[PDB]
């Protein structure tokens, strides 16, 4: 399942249990993701 | 000195020196460095 | 209290109409300043000469 | 008017000024009477403009000096922004500017002479009028550069700019919330104001600024511009006007309030029942919003 | 019913001008002397002005100073009255306890 | 639940500067003087500048000395009045006790 | 202080005589200061007008936060019944 965590994007219902589950908006999310991966050119994520 | 300047050239219209230095309000200070700016004018002009 | 409040207002009071004034310092600077430019072009024009 | 009367209200109680502290501030009144500090103000531009040469100087900044004197602790630009004001206002029973001020002064007057022609009441309101606009500059607080940049550009103020700059209960409490901004910016102050003066101020600058990631405030003005304003806002103008700047603040404060992304307040502001009625919303997109 | 004095109210003081002004210039004196020496002995005059000006306003700054140093210390004079009447009061307390 | 208010926040001053510049040198002037004498004129004016300077400045130095002094008056005068409500307030309280 | 002087006239004098020195003069001068630090920063403008007979009602309303009606009337009802020293419209506000 492709997740779009792009800050400025809305996403599938599962960008939203990513929310949730760490409690922070669609931006600090972004930043989270640049923090996890520096060549994730785009907001995808395997899911996996 | 305004005066013997207004002789050292023929120009008796000339006119350096206007009142007021000195003020009712306040001591009247200021008055004396106000005057040496005029004097500092006249010789200015003079000397040119 | 009540006293304290009469003291400060009377100090400050002071501060008002003593001679040596907010304003009296304000025209002071304001004219000595204007006087002292005049006066630097006037003797920055001695040093060219 | 129940909305500006309840924000002002709110806002003199926020400030602790009674009414008459902010009327007379605001308002064109301007009782005409020769008072002692007025006198002394004429007095000292008399004495100090005695010889003055339209070409040789601008008369406004010659003159100055000379009225900051007089006024109760202002500076030399803090005293020719008023001047520059005041020119702009034209604040008498007869129009005033520092020129008809300066003829008059020349042409009419003498000093210690209690009688004196009745022009000089307007030129009275004139003086009263100065004193007004350097409290303004005091009470508001703002930055001398700042003022300075609102008398001379009032239109990034969001002023008509074919207006001179507000007198307004509006306009001061903007002024004041502005310079609390600016004060908000601290250290980072200078840098900030300097590229507001060109083009050069942007978001990720003003993120820097501010401490907020720099996504977040791209986020913003982009849903500022999506969405239509009173004052609308485009890419030109998103960070060379202060009202621009404000709107995409608001979209930050609502956003950071429900801890959430712009994006999240756009459908909020979409499920709008009036604006919805030409495309009615999913029960799934009001789901997703729920989310 | 509950009487509540309300409020205390502020003190305001009055901020209040003097103007004086000038003609003023006494009329001009033709002076046997040539322009420089008379340039330079006005000058020296207008020194010798300018330096009565800062010594006088020195004394004046220091009047004043003088003088709330006076006020300062008679009211602090005065505070120290009801202080002691506050204590005499609070022994009496004491008693009572 | 026990509400609690929390953390009470610093305040910011804004640190801003003035900048000014001038073009600002004037165009010379031919002096029927020779040179020691002009050098020695020169030297006695800019002395009377450097002396304006030092007067100029110590004004400067008193005007922020008598508005920091005003400012000081002000806020305390103001502090008394909540002070002052504060004592009635105790009293109120005795008279409750 | 120096207009009291000058013109005691100005606060109730006799017109032709000195300026009054007796314990119910000097609470007329106090009541007056107290007055006039009411008045707080309009002190300099009002106190100009009052050397003037430039001082009028509507204006001493600007000053003193209240309604120009009301004290425009004040001096109507002071005007129309019977003081010890009378009130006319050419002296209501020039004497105080």
């Amino acid at each position: 399942e492709e997740i779009d965590l792009n800050s400025g994007s809305t996403g599938d219902w599962r960008k939203t249990i990513l929310k949730r589950a760490f409690n922070i908006d669609d931006v600090s999310l972004f930043r989270l993701l640049k923090i996890t991966d520096h060549d994730n050119k785009d907001g995808k994520i395997k899911n996996n | 000195a305004e005066q013997a300047y207004r002789w050292e050239l023929n120009d008796d219209s000339a006119r350096f020196i206007k009142p007021g230095a000195w003020q009712g309000t306040y001591a009247g200070l200021l008055a004396g460095e106000t005057l040496m700016l005029s004097l500092a004018q006249m010789e200015d002009a003079h000397l040119k | 209290l009540k006293t304290q409040q009469e003291q400060t207002q009377s100090q400050l009071a002071f501060l008002q109409r003593k001679f040596s004034n907010q304003a009296l310092y304000n025209w002071l600077r304001g004219r000595l300043a204007a006087i002292y430019f005049q006066f630097y072009d006037l003797a920055v024009a001695r040093c060219l000469m | 008017l129940i909305r500006k009367l309840n924000t002002i209200t709110s806002w003199l109680h926020t400030q602790k000024w009674s009414v008459f502290q902010l009327f007379i501030m605001t308002s064109t009144s301007y009782n005409k009477t020769l008072t002692p500090e007025i006198k002394n103000l004429l007095d000292t531009v008399y004495h100090g403009l005695q010889g003055f040469d339209k070409d040789k100087a601008d008369l406004l900044h010659v003159m100055a000096p000379y009225i900051a004197a007089t006024l109760q602790l202002s500076s030399e630009n803090v005293a020719h922004s008023v001047l520059l004001w005041a020119d702009k206002l034209q604040p008498g029973d007869g129009a005033m500017t520092a020129e008809k001020f300066w003829d008059w002064l020349n042409t009419k007057y003498t000093p210690g002479s209690s009688e004196a022609v009745e022009t000089q009441e307007h030129i009275v309101q004139y003086c009263q009028a100065l004193a007004q606009l350097e409290m303004v500059y005091h009470s508001t607080g703002i930055n001398e550069n700042a003022f300075r940049l609102f008398v001379t550009k009032p239109e990034m103020f969001g002023a008509a700019t074919g207006a001179a700059p507000a007198h307004d209960a509006l306009s001061l409490i903007m002024l004041t919330r502005f310079a609390d901004w600016v004060n908000a910016l601290g250290e980072k102050a200078s840098s900030v104001l300097a590229a507001f003066e060109a083009n050069s101020l942007t978001a990720e600058q003003l993120a820097d600024a501010m401490n907020l990631d720099a996504n977040l405030l791209l986020q913003a003005s982009i849903q500022a511009q999506n969405h239509q304003h009173l004052p609308p806002v485009t890419p030109e103008n998103a960070f060379s006007c202060w009202t621009s700047i404000n709107t995409i603040l608001q979209w930050v404060n609502v956003a950071q309030q429900l801890n959430v992304a712009p994006q999240g307040v756009s459908a909020l502001v979409g499920l709008d029942y009036i604006q919805s009625m030409k495309e009615t919303p999913t029960y799934a997109q009001w789901e997703n919003a729920a989310g | 019913i509950y009487a509540t004095p309300a409020d205390p109210k502020a003190l305001l003081s009055a901020a209040v001008a003097t103007s004086q002004g000038g003609g003023k210039l006494p009329e001009s004196f033709m002076s046997l002397w040539r322009f420089p020496h008379m340039l330079e002995n006005a000058r020296g005059m207008v020194s010798q002005l300018t330096q009565f000006g800062s010594t006088l306003q020195n004394i004046i700054e220091r009047q004043d100073a003088e003088a709330l140093n006076a006020l300062l210390q008679n009211q602090a004079a005065e505070l120290i009255l009801t202080n002691l009447s506050i204590q005499d009061k609070t022994i009496e307390e004491l008693d009572a306890e």
